[PDB]
């Protein structure tokens, strides 16, 4: 199984539908990675709007803004795995499961790309 | 160095 875009799709697309709240800490160690490299899947320029729907997904207020951006900031300008690192390591079983339940409940959803005049000619080629 | 951000706080119910 080598991990095209279409795999990580389908491996993202089984695992938003597991509850995964009893799941065993090395796969929810393996689905930060998921949710990582996913992240980076997205333009810098989506980021904001991943947060935005993380905070109205999760009824969460805007004062919570900061902390939500700066971690798919953080995971999207990663390197080595660092970052992800720190924030496994940092953060509780349960914050790390809420967080991973909600992108995996928003990120197939979204779109990876903003710039207006992309999504224009994209959208003719569509099938 | 740049500490790792806090989850967010879920309100109470
Ligand atoms: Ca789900």
């Amino acid at each position: 199984p080598k991990i095209t875009l279409l795999t990580l799709i389908k491996t993202a697309e089984h695992w938003a539908r597991q509850d995964i709240r009893t799941i065993e800490d090395s796969k929810l160690r393996a689905l930060l990675t998921l949710c990582a490299v996913m992240t980076r899947k997205f333009s810098k320029s989506q980021l904001s709007l991943l947060c935005e729907t993380h905070l109205r997904r999760e009824g969460l207020g805007q004062d919570q803004a900061e902390p939500v951006l700066e971690v798919y900031q953080r995971l999207h300008s990663d390197k080595g795995g660092s970052f992800e690192a720190a924030l496994w390591q940092q953060w509780d079983r349960q914050s790390l499961i809420m967080f991973i339940t909600a992108f995996l409940n928003i990120a197939l959803q979204l779109p990876c790309e903003s710039s207006a005049v992309v999504v224009s000619g994209l959208r003719t080629l569509v099938p | 160095f740049v500490p790792v951000p806090p989850p967010p706080l879920y309100p109470p119910p």
